[PDB]
């Protein structure tokens, strides 16, 4: 019965990642004054199915890897960590209702850089390894502002419990007291997922260009699971919805609409901006977001004390 | 000192906002009338069992019942 | 006291400094079209060597065997986003 | 050279984490609070040479609180003899050691 | 079996160290230490060390071993009997320890060790509306003032020291 | 290096040693050793050559191994005592591991194998810090755990340090390796009397730091790292030959000098405890240290090795080097034996 | 808004903690009778098991003190089934 | 004593003997050193949780932080050796024999 | 226990999809390929700057590890000391950032 | 036009709606028509194990009220 709950979590994750690709191609079509896919299915609804069947019977590139074992373990780790970030998500009830769900998510997203690192070293190209090291350095850079923005917000929560974050936002959204944290958080989640304007794995060859089309589709679907997940986590964190404990589907519809609009905001940002040069997003992290994030971390430490609004522990 | 402020606010407004927010976070808890209430609320929160006292015969400020008048009250927290 | 084991030990340098005993070269190939030989020093570009001729089609030797009307449509295909301007330049020349 | 700066200045730099019986957050007791309090109050001030021989009993009770070697050895003896008598067929467990009795509260 | 699970994780933990103490390459060595960090974290988590376990993930694995793998990736150009023999040696020594302490319910390598499951030595009470480990870590800011001073000074000195010795001038 | 950064890093070295000296918790002991190593690594890499990087790598590996064994001894003390007071240890295994860790941090034999390399790899001032200041914290921890130190272990470390530091310096021509093997032999002398009377341990440490600081200050004031460049000192500055003469005769323990003061007192505290063979063999082995000191005095003061012609240019310039406390340390390392009963200030 | 709502949440936390405090003497009496029940059961089964073993004192304390020691997990659940052992020693750690 | 403590001590000794028997790489030595640190973290953590000694729960984090800072310093030393010889082989660190 | 079931299910689904992605086109018998990089055969050039940003991550991540018990630390009754040490840790992270800034450590990956 | 993208958004939104609705209904099915008991702290687990013992049927969610006393 619990395994039914695990499958009703993880199989709709795979379906929503399948159709996020279609939604991205359609929304980027209409924002680029064209259509998206509308031939393959009715309104293109069979485009992800056709494309998945195409990729799973495409020939393997059959490369020379330094490690066979890390070449197998990098997609396994990417998919496993992409699926374990969902299990504490309170929507309105988490699958695993853990007391440190925020810190668990922060740790399991910190572990996601080994997929990039192991897949880069598993490729024998030195250029793929250099691009992998640039992607890892970008990601661990933006993890700093993830951790500190998240800490500064949870100073208003009182605990690392994700389910308490619904109770925190019953009177107001937490984007009202923490909109600078919210906007730096949103750009930091944009830079965690190698998402445009921070997609330097498509700027002129990434880390996973040496895989077959099947494992490349697995990396791709882990990345889009991370995108949908970080939008849901941002929605829980700043745009927390109303919850009737006798009608949980009201909260589910509300956070689902907000998370869809936030994922479409990711799609709409990649359809609007040029890329950063690599040192420019290093400049954006280390010289712009991190001083503001430390200043607001001091502010959200000292502000519940000066207003007498320290939240409860329990 | 006023030309320096407009100059750095034109060149580097991220750092001006950073040092302004940091300076407010430093000085403002020592200027607020509510900083006393943070301490008062944290010591009013009963994580532990209030272990009773053996009544020797002379403790007029320790109650015999929770609904007795003597003892610490939290009407300041109910009102605020 | 030098033995057979310590018979190859030379003294250390007087300033205790031993001699240290490069920069990246990237061939951005054709994979319009353009070949680039970058000499990079990290992020910085030290040398950029553009190798061209990947669309050298011998146009102006082919002009030498064709009449003026016949050699007009080669100019459509040189600056192939600026067709009638090159037509105009050749027309004004003739 | 233990330059005892903390007692000279009267500051508490690290005495608070030094023993389990010290002041704890929310008055959480250690699992061997009483044994360590007894061993310290026995051994206090009399010096370490006299403390090793005049306070050995409280130190043995406190080490046996910490590591539970005698308790684990006794449970090993009882459980080993119990499974030996199960193997010999001479013992049977009660219903309250099999899970058939609807526990107390 | 499930009453012995922490012990079982510890066995994998020791096997994980024989993964990288045999030193096949620093990259497989890093992988073995990552798997060892995960299973030792699981050992910590199964006593109630939730915050300390997620520090093993976030700071040891997600913070530090990332930098180990990153530095290793910028060396050891990408393309033994000693590693194989030392690995099977450590494997056999650990499973002989397992066999001895499971058939005897006592062993003595350097100290005496019980052979029962380590569930026996726990406490039979509650902590109320807090985690004791959480409140003891939260008292770093109330009781651990000198510890915060020396730790932050060591980290600031660490930043300065890394920028000195990596400069080369 | 930036002078402000140099001052902050040297105050951090001092702060690490102070936190070892003044703290009552084993975690703060380990923290003080970590802070000391972390700050002293750039002092060793001051000049940025491959020899200083090799020396700092070897120093890092040995001190990191010692710090991990120290923390394992601390953690075993927490097992068998449940507390953290910096006092005697409550397990002989923790006592053995902490004695091994501190013997590594002092570089006592047979963990001596980093001391002559690292001292050769670093400049003379950082070698002075390594051979004087980096002894104070582990000798303080040994001073506080001597109710639990095993006798046979610390005496084996002591005699092995004295013999290996005796035979090591007999083959040397580099002055930094000579001072390093002298360091090993003197640490053997300091820990041989630790369980008998730690006041004489403190005496030997202070007299050793005075004599070592005198010799490194002379080596810096003359810019000399080899024997053969120290042999040009009589043609450059004839006073420095007399100073290295009296200080090398003092480090050999020849009376009436001050370096006769510790070892004599050490014998004076080892025969009260009915050990006769042990201080006798220690004092006989100290003749080896005396022998390579006499080799240096023959090369420097008592004969005149031939110089070069360019020395005539160096006659036209006086030494502008800040010879800090060099007359004070020269006096306090030679003429101090009539004040031998001052040692009660260390009780 | 967070000022008003966190102050109300602190009042709600104090109300929950006072409910806990009012329930704690009943829970403490039940827990005391619970652990003495389990120790007396273990003592009687120890008496009926450890008869053949030479020199065995039943109920022999391993402490020289006569002070009440808080019972260990293996002292209470050592003779019982492993299902009750798991559901008394890993359940809160494993609960969701 | 407890059976898990045997395995954590034996893991510390395995990582010790790995750190005390080099093969070629300095990075493998740094990994053995951090395996030693990890085993110390685990053992200290299991004791402090087992004893309910509340204030020492901040102790392993400190034991993490300092030593990870130490690890950072070690990595820098490796890089400087790797900036001298191209590799991190410990047999290139033999200039101080003479 | 439910967490171990969930982790095992996620790992099993990931390993299953990886095995399917690695062995479903292996059933095809396409052809054997011979196929005889911007760098030609040159060794990987070390860049000091990537290592500096990785170590700067590690050091600020240790400072983050110190900062993580603050939502629980605000519940103390020694609030003046807690607030002083909290602002002091964030200030030392800021001073580490400023020293990394002003000594050109954040340059060409700024 | 722009409402051509709404079928894919509807499919993805139903797929995001499914896990929360599923875990709410599975928690109410597995816990007596009510929410799953949240035991973050050992007092909550203590009361929950007390409920499992006082229910008699080894299920904490079987509640016993005034009818279980005289
Ligand atoms: C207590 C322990 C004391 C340990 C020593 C403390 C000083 C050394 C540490 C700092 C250091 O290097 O300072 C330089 C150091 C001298 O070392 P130097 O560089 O080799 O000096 C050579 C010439 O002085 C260079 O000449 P100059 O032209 O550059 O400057 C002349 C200078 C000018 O002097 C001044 O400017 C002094 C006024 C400034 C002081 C502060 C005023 C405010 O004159 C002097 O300093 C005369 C020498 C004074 C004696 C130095 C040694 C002091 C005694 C050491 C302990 C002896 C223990 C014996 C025990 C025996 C039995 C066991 O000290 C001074 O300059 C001032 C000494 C003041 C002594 C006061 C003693 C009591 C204090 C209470
Ligand atoms: C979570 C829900 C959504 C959240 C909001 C996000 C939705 C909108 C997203 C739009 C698309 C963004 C795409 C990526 C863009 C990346 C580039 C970018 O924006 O860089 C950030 C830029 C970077 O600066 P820059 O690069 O533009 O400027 C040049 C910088 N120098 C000078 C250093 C060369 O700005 C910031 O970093 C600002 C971040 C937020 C700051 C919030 C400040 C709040 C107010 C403080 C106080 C001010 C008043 C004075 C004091 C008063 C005291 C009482
Ligand atoms: C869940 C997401 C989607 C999952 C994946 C999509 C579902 C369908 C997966 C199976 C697709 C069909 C089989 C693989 C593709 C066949 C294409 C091909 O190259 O065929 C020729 C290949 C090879 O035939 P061949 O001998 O002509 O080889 C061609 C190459 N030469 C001639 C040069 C040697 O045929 C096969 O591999 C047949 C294997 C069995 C076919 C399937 C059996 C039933 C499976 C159910
Ligand atoms: C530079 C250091 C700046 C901060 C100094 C301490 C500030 C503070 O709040 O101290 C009070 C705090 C706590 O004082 P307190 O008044 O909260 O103490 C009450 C006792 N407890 C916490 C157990 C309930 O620290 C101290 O009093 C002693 C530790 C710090 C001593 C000064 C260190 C200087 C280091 C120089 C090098
Ligand atoms: C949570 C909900 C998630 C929902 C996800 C999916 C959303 C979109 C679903 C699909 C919508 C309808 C698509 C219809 C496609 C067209 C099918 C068709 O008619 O194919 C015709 C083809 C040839 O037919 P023929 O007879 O030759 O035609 C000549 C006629 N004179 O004949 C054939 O090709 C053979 C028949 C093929 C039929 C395929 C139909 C679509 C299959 C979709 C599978 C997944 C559906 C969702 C599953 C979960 C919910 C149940
Ligand atoms: C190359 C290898 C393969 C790579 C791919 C697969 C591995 C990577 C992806 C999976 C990562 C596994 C993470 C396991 C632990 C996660 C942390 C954790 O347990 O947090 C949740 C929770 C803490 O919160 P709290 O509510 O306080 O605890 C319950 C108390 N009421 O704590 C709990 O609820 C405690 C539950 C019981 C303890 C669970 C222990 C799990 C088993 C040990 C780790 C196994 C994995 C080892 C490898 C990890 C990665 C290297
Ligand atoms: C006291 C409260 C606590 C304070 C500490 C914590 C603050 C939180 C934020 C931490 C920031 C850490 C890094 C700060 C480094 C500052 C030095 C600096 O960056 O100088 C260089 C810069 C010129 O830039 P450049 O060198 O070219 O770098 C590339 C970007 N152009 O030069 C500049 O851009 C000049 C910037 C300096 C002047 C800023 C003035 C701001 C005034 C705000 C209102 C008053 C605030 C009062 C607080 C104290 C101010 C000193
Ligand atoms: C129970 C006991 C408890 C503890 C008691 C106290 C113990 C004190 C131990 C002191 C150890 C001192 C170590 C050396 C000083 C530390 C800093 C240092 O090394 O400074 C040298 C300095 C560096 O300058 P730099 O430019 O780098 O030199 C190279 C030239 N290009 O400058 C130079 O190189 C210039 C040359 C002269 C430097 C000599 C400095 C000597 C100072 C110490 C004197 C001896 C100790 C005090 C007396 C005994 C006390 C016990
Ligand atoms: C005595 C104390 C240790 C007891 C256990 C010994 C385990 C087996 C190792 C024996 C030595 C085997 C060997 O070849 O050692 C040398 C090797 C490093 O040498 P390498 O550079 O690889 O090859 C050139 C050969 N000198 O050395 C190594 O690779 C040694 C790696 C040791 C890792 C320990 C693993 C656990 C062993 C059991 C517990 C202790
Ligand atoms: C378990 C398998 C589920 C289906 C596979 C993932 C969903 C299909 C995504 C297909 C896809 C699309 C549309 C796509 O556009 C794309 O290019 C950017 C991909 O990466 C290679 C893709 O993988």
């Amino acid at each position: 019965m619990f395994m039914i709950n695990v499958l009703t979590l993880i199989i709709p994750i795979l379906l929503a990642v399948a159709f996020l690709t279609l939604v991205e191609r359609k929304v980027l079509g209409y924002m680029q004054f064209r259509k998206g896919p509308n031939v393959v299915g009715p309104y293109g609804l069979l485009q992800p199915i056709a494309d998945a069947i195409k990729l799973f019977i495409k020939e393997p590139l059959r490369p020379a890897t330094s490690s066979i074992s890390m070449f197998i373990l990098a997609p396994i780790l990417a998919l496993t960590l992409a699926l374990t970030m969902w299990i504490p998500l309170p929507m309105p009830y988490p699958l695993i209702n853990m007391n440190l769900g925020v810190l668990f998510m922060l740790a399991m997203s910190s572990l996601a850089v080994y997929s990039i690192l192991w897949s880069g070293w598993a490729s024998n190209s030195k250029y793929a390894l250099i691009g992998a090291l640039r992607a890892v350095a970008q990601t661990i850079s933006y993890e700093v502002t993830l951790a500190i923005i998240l800490l500064s917000v949870l100073l208003m929560n009182g605990s690392f419990t994700l389910s308490t974050l619904i109770i925190t936002q019953e009177q107001v959204w937490l984007i009202f007291p923490a909109w600078p944290l919210a906007m730096m958080w949103f750009i930091s989640t944009l830079a965690e997922t190698n998402r445009a304007p921070f997609d330097l794995t498509e700027g002129e060859s990434g880390f996973n260009v040496e895989y077959a089309a099947g494992p490349f589709a697995l990396f791709f679907m882990a990345e889009y699971a991370n995108i949908i997940m970080m939008n849901i986590f941002t929605t829980t964190l700043f745009l927390g919805a109303f919850h009737n404990p006798y009608m949980p589907e009201l909260y589910t519809i509300n956070f689902t609409i907000k998370s869809l609009l936030l994922s479409i905001t990711f799609l709409w940002i990649r359809a609007s901006y040029p890329r950063f040069r690599y040192d420019q997003l290093m400049h954006l992290l280390w010289k712009n977001f991190l001083p503001l994030t430390l200043a607001l971390c001091m502010w959200h430490v000292s502000l519940p004390i000066l207003l007498s609004s320290i939240p409860p522990q329990t | 000192v006023a030309a320096f402020l407009k100059n750095v606010w034109a060149k580097e407004p991220v750092l001006v906002a950073s040092f302004a927010i940091a300076g407010l976070a430093v000085i403002l808890p020592t200027l607020s009338p509510y900083t006393k209430y943070s301490l008062m609320i944290n010591r009013a929160t009963p994580y532990n069992y209030p272990v009773p006292l053996r009544d020797d015969g002379n403790m007029p400020d320790v109650p015999s019942h929770p609904q007795d008048p003597q003892g610490p009250s939290l009407e300041w927290l109910k009102r605020l | 006291y030098p033995t057979k084991e310590t018979a190859h030990w030379k003294p250390p340098p007087w300033n205790d400094v031993d001699p240290p005993k490069s920069n990246l070269t990237l061939n951005f190939g054709p994979q319009g079209v353009l070949r680039l030989v970058m000499e990079l020093s990290g992020e910085m570009v030290r040398k950029c060597d553009p190798h061209i001729g990947l669309l050298h089609r011998g146009t102006e030797k082919l002009i030498e065997y064709k009449t003026y009307l016949q050699a007009l449509p080669y100019f459509d295909r040189l600056d192939y986003v600026s067709m009638m301007c090159n037509e105009q330049a050749y027309s004004l020349a003739v | 050279p233990f330059f005892d700066v903390q007692k000279k200045l009267g500051v508490d730099l690290d005495h608070w984490m030094t023993i389990q019986s010290a002041e704890q957050p929310h008055r959480i007791p250690a699992r061997c609070h009483a044994f360590e309090k007894e061993w310290i109050e026995c051994a206090h001030g009399i010096g370490s040479i006299r403390a090793e021989k005049e306070c050995k009993i409280e130190f043995e009770d406190f080490r046996e609180c910490l590591l539970r070697q005698k308790t684990m050895k006794r449970l090993n003896a009882i459980k080993r003899q119990r499974d030996k008598l199960i193997k010999e067929g001479k013992y049977t467990p009660p219903p309250h050691h099999s899970g058939q009795e609807d526990l107390r509260p | 079996m499930m009453t012995y699970i922490v012990f079982i994780l510890s066995i994998i933990f020791v096997m994980g160290f024989v993964g990288f103490s045999s030193k096949p390459s620093p990259i497989y060595g890093g992988l073995g230490l990552i798997v060892s960090g995960g299973v030792g974290c699981g050992i910590v988590l199964n006593f109630g060390g939730s915050f300390l376990g997620l520090m093993v993930f976030l700071i040891y694995l997600g913070g530090m071993m990332v930098v180990f793998g990153y530095t290793t990736a910028m060396a050891t150009e990408q393309y033994n009997k000693v590693v194989l023999g030392t690995f099977i040696t450590g494997l056999l020594m650990e499973f002989l320890m397992v066999y001895y302490v499971l058939k005897d319910k006592e062993v003595e390598i350097v100290f005496k060790f019980n052979g029962m499951g380590d569930w026996v030595i726990y406490d039979t009470g509650d902590s109320g509306f807090f985690s004791e480990e959480a409140m003891g870590i939260a008292a770093l800011y109330s009781y651990g003032t000198w510890l915060v001073i020396v730790t932050g000074w060591s980290l600031l000195i660490g930043v300065v020291v890394i920028m000195e010795i990596t400069r080369g001038n | 290096m930036n002078p402000i950064i140099l001052i902050i890093i040297l105050m951090t070295v001092m702060l690490g040693t102070i936190i070892v000296m003044i703290s009552t918790h084993w975690l703060l002991i380990w923290i003080g050793f970590e802070m000391n190593m972390l700050a002293i690594i750039p002092i060793m890499m001051k000049k940025h050559n491959p020899r200083a990087t090799e020396a700092s790598t070897k120093y890092f590996l040995t001190q990191s191994t010692a710090s991990m064994l120290l923390m394992m001894a601390i953690i075993i003390n927490l097992m068998f005592s449940g507390q953290w007071t910096v006092m005697k240890l409550f397990n002989p295994m923790a006592s053995m591991l902490m004695t091994m860790a501190l013997a590594m941090k002092l570089g006592m034999a047979p963990f001596h194998f980093w001391v002559p390399e690292v001292t050769q790899g670093i400049p003379l001032s950082s070698g002075l810090i390594l051979l004087t200041w980096q002894k104070l914290a582990p000798m303080s921890v040994l001073y506080q755990i001597l109710p639990s130190i095993n006798l046979d272990l610390i005496l084996t470390l002591s005699i092995l340090s004295i013999t290996i530091g005796g035979w090591g310096g007999l083959n040397q021509t580099q002055l930094r390796k000579i001072m390093a093997y002298s360091s090993i032999a003197h640490m053997g002398w300091m820990t041989a009397v630790l369980l008998y009377n730690p006041t004489m341990t403190l005496l030997n440490l202070i007299i050793y730091i005075i004599m070592t600081s005198t010799m490194f200050t002379l080596f810096m004031a003359n810019s000399t790292t080899t024997t053969l460049s120290l042999s040009h000192t009589w043609n450059k500055a004839p006073i420095m030959t007399i100073l290295v003469l009296i200080t090398l005769l003092s480090m050999g323990g020849l009376p009436p000098l001050s370096g006769f003061m510790p070892k004599w007192m050490i014998i004076q505290e080892m025969t009260k405890n009915d050990s006769i063979i042990l201080p006798t063999l220690m004092a006989i082995t100290a003749l080896l240290n005396l022998y390579f000191y006499m080799r240096l005095t023959y090369s420097t003061a008592l004969t005149m090795f031939p110089s070069t012609n360019n020395m005539k240019m160096k006659w036209q310039f006086p030494t502008t080097k800040r010879m800090t406390l060099l007359p004070t340390m020269t006096v306090l390392s030679t003429m101090l034996l009539p004040l031998t009963p001052i040692l009660s200030i260390l009780e | 808004s967070m000022m008003r709502w966190n102050r109300e949440r602190r009042r709600l936390q104090i109300e929950d903690f006072e409910a806990r405090i009012a329930l704690m003497p009943l829970l403490q009496a039940e827990k005391d009778r619970r652990v003495l029940q389990m120790l007396r059961e273990n003592l009687e089964e120890e008496a009926t098991i450890m008869k053949d073993v030479p020199g065995w004192k039943v109920g022999e304390s391993v402490f020289h003190t006569t002070r009440w020691v808080t019972p260990m997990m293996g002292e209470l659940y050592g003779l019982r089934t492993g299902e009750e052992i798991l559901s008394s020693t890993y359940g809160f750690i494993w609960y969701t | 004593m407890s059976l898990v403590y045997m395995n954590i001590m034996m893991a510390f000794t395995v990582s010790l003997t790995g750190l005390l028997m080099y093969r070629s790489h300095l990075m493998s030595s740094l990994l053995c050193l951090e395996g030693m640190m990890l085993s110390l973290f685990i053992l200290a953590t299991l004791m402090i949780l087992n004893s309910h000694f509340t204030l020492a729960s901040m102790m392993p984090i400190i034991l993490l932080v300092f030593a990870a800072c130490e690890a950072a310093l070690g990595l820098s030393l490796l890089v400087m050796v790797s900036n001298t010889y191209g590799t991190d082989y410990v047999q290139n660190l033999n200039l101080l024999q003479c | 226990m439910n967490l171990m079931i969930t982790l095992l299910t996620n790992f099993t689904l990931a390993t299953l999809l990886v095995t399917i992605a690695f062995w479903l086109p292996q059933l095809n018998v396409y052809s054997e390929k011979t196929s005889p990089d911007p760098m030609g055969s040159a060794r990987l050039p070390f860049s000091m700057k990537f290592f500096l940003v990785a170590i700067t991550f590690l050091l600020f991540d240790l400072e983050i590890a110190l900062l993580l018990p603050l939502p629980w630390a605000s519940q103390t009754t020694n609030l003046n000391t807690m607030l002083t040490m909290a602002l002091l840790l964030i200030f030392l992270l800021a001073v580490s950032l400023a020293y990394e800034w002003t000594q050109k450590g954040l340059e060409w990956t700024e | 036009m722009w409402f051509e993208v709404l079928p894919g958004i509807a499919v993805m939104g139903v797929c995001l709606f499914i896990p929360g609705m599923a875990t709410a209904r599975i928690h109410r099915f597995s816990n007596g028509g009510r929410e799953k008991r949240v035991a973050h702290y050992s007092y909550q687990w203590y009361l929950m194990e007390r409920d499992r013992r006082v229910s008699g049927v080894n299920r904490y969610y079987v509640s016993k009220g005034l009818e279980n006393i005289d």
